[PDB]
DNA sequence: TGAAAGTACTTGAGCTTAGACA
């Protein structure tokens, strides 16, 4: 809830943009607005994403690291 | 001619030869005060200082941005300012109070800081001009910390001729200005065409457009440039719009800070930040020879602001754009805010009919972004001026086609949650029925022997002291004919009577209507009486 | 003290004695339609 | 040929401004 009204990544580094991402059935879409459009968020992609997540980060997210 | 004096200064001293165009230059030789009063309207140019001399420039930033121009240009100039050192602010109080430009604020101008300091400068006969600084409209606007002068400054100073500056001269707007700053006739008028060919004006409504974000970020993106929303943090949420899109803007809400302000200024003034939002802020900051769009998101106030906003853009002559987002819930929501605040005003103030030149003000621009035509004619035809004879650059000159249908359509876009709903579209619909100037109070005050107690009340509103009187005079008819047929006293009595009664019904009623109802209930009960062959007792 | 408890109701704002009118708003709202709108909040949300 | 309802999502809207002193 909190997190979903920050559209910006600033703190750190990335001070690039955040897409909106909605499902389609099986398909997630990282709805990038202009900054193509819809590039289709493969599983790798997603994948990737989640490995860099930090053990601190996903912890604060709730789910334990181990 | 002290021309040679003025060619040496544009040579050297300004770096110029004041050629940009001959109207100034002639405006330059009036300020020799040839005439009585020149009435010159700054527009792509200046050329005062030549033509002690007070600077009357309301905002400060223009006293600084003017000053240290003037002293790189080897010209000692002093201002004096709030804001300004203590230090400095006395040793230049010090140096000026006793023995060649000064820029102030009218915020100390009558306050004991250089009111004493005023009378020595005048007594001494040190001043040579006393000039308003884009004495635009500025003057008859805002706080009004300024009466503009009338004798307190015009008179109070009777050498320093004064010379006016105003942005946007319109025939209403110019002979005010004359008036409010008693201008001694015939004033010179030195007024320079508004017509523009490098802006391409245009107007797009908003409900027409799908998405008005993904439309005005595909404007910016075709072209510095200041977009401008009106107020209610829209200004932040439309530059975090914009930033989404790919549009690097900031804001300039008055309710931020120098600080925040100080660098989001200079940032953009180097291109850090190509875009800024501002509300209704920026009267500086205006030069920057690319400003490629001022599209308004909102609309302004009138074709003074618009105008003023807008003709920043395209100062070396480069196309610049410059639209106008038009919403009409926009437009009703700024005609209840300018209503709201005269009614507010008249509570406060005078008449002063000024009042409703700003609804009509509002009015013109909203029929003119409404209108089918050449936007620059409409802009002349508000001004004064002639026909522009513009080529492609407007809505109506690039393709009459397409803004007709578009005006077209906008006519048939017309058509605990509804409570509020109802109460706005009720409010709106009748609020402009009332029309211009709804000031209309002219409180009738008893004339000479009006039987009424506390006569002189303004607690029903609308309620004449007439109408009571007449009320009064039927309460009076109703007790006679009770007279004939009971027999009472007599009339001398029946008058205090019938004064009671009134002012009885006066303090049951708190709404005009529901007095004369209960004024006119009283009157068949006292006849039922009487047919009752009863006397009306109490 | 009638027969029928009648009510009369208008819609009064004239101009306040002002020149007629001239280019008056495309969304004027007729009063014979604004006194529907009128009469419908009444009979509806008048919660007496 | 005729559920019914509770909960987790989105999406839009949207509201004065001015400079000095403060
Ligand atoms: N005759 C001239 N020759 C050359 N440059 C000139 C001449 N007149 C004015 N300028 C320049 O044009 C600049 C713009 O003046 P001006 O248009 O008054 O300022 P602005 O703030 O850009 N617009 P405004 O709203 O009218 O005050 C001046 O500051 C001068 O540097």
């Amino acid at each position: 809830d909190l997190c979903k009204g920050k559209n910006i990544c600033e703190h750190g580094g990335c001070g690039r943009y955040q897409p909106r991402i909605r499902r389609s059935g099986l398909e997630l879409y990282a709805e990038w607005k202009h900054v193509e459009k819809k590039i289709l968020l493969s599983p790798e992609r997603v994948h990737e994403i989640f490995k860099r997540i930090s053990d601190e980060e996903c912890f604060v997210l709730g789910m334990e690291p181990r | 001619d002290p021309e040679r004096r003025v060619r040496s200064t544009l040579k050297k001293v300004f770096g110029f030869d004041s050629f940009k165009t001959p109207l100034q230059e002639s405006a330059t030789m009036a300020v020799v005060k040839g005439n009585k009063d020149v009435f010159v309207c700054m527009p792509t140019g200046a050329g005062k200082s030549l033509c002690i001399t007070i600077v009357v420039s309301p905002l400060i930033a223009l006293i600084q941005d003017q000053v240290d121009h003037l002293l790189t240009l080897k010209v000692r100039v002093s201002s004096l300012n709030s804001k300004l050192s203590a230090q400095e602010r006395k040793e230049l109080l010090a140096d000026l109070e006793r023995e060649k430009i000064l820029y102030i604020t009218p915020e100390m101008a009558a306050s004991s800081s250089f009111q004493p300091t005023l009378n020595s400068l005048v007594s001494r006969h040190l001043l040579s001009y006393l000039v308003v600084d884009e004495a635009h409209c500025v003057s008859q606007w805002g706080h009004d910390f300024r009466p503009d002068r009338l004798g307190a400054l015009r008179s109070r100073l009777g050498h320093a001729p004064c010379v006016a500056l105003t942005a946007t001269a319109t025939p209403q707007v110019q002979e005010d200005v004359f008036a409010a700053l008693h201008l001694k006739k015939p004033v010179a008028i030195f007024k320079t065409p508004c017509f523009r060919a490098n802006l391409f004006y245009d107007v797009q409504f908003k409900e027409l457009i799908s998405d008005p974000y993904g439309n005005l970020k595909d404007f910016c993106l075709k072209a510095c440039g200041i977009v401008y929303c009106r107020t209610r943090e829209a200004c932040e949420q439309l530059a975090i719009e914009l930033s989404c899109r790919g549009v690097n803007a900031k804001a300039y809400h008055a309710g931020l800070k120098a600080s925040e302000r100080t660098l989001v200024q200079n940032d953009w003034m180097e291109e850090k930040v190509p875009v800024i939002v501002a509300t209704i802020s920026f009267g500086m900051g205006v030069d920057k020879a690319n400003v490629r769009f001022v599209a308004h998101w909102n609309i302004a106030k009138s074709m003074a602001g618009y105008y003023q906003e807008s003709g920043r853009a395209g100062r070396d002559g480069k196309p610049s754009w410059c639209r106008l987002y038009y919403s009409r819930n926009d437009r009703d929501q700024v005609s209840f805010l300018i209503r709201k605040e005269v009614a507010k005003l008249q509570e406060k103030r005078g008449n002063k009919a000024s009042d409703k030149a700003t609804i009509m003000a509002f009015d013109a621009l909203v029929t003119f972004c409404e209108e089918l035509g050449c936007r620059h004619a409409a802009i002349a035809k508000y001004f004064g001026d002639a026909l522009p004879a513009c080529a492609k650059g407007c809505d109506h000159c690039q393709n009459p086609t397409a803004v007709r249908r578009r005006l077209e359509a906008l006519e048939r876009s017309s058509s605990e949650a509804h409570k509020r709903e109802w109460n706005l579209f009720y409010q709106k619909q009748m609020q402009l029925r009332k029309g211009k100037d709804p000031k209309i109070e002219e409180f009738v005050p008893p004339d000479e022997n009006c039987p009424l107690k506390e006569a002189s009340s303004r607690r029903i509103p609308r309620l004449t002291v007439k109408a009571r009187e007449h009320c009064l005079r039927l309460l009076e008819e109703a007790l006679s004919s009770n007279r004939q047929s009971t027999r009472t006293a007599d009339e001398a009595d029946l008058r205090a009577k019938a004064v009671e009664l009134e002012h009885e019904t006066f303090r049951n009623a708190k709404v005009a209507n529901l007095y004369k109802a209960s004024v006119l209930k009283k009157v068949a009960d006292i006849h039922r009486a009487s047919k009752d062959g009863q006397p009306y007792d109490m | 003290n009638a027969e029928k408890l009648v009510l009369r109701i208008r819609i009064m704002n004239s101009d306040e004695n002002k020149m007629q009118e001239e280019e008056e708003v495309v969304d004027k709202m007729d009063d014979d339609v604004f006194l529907r709108c009128i009469e419908s909040n009444m009979l509806t949300d008048m919660t007496l």
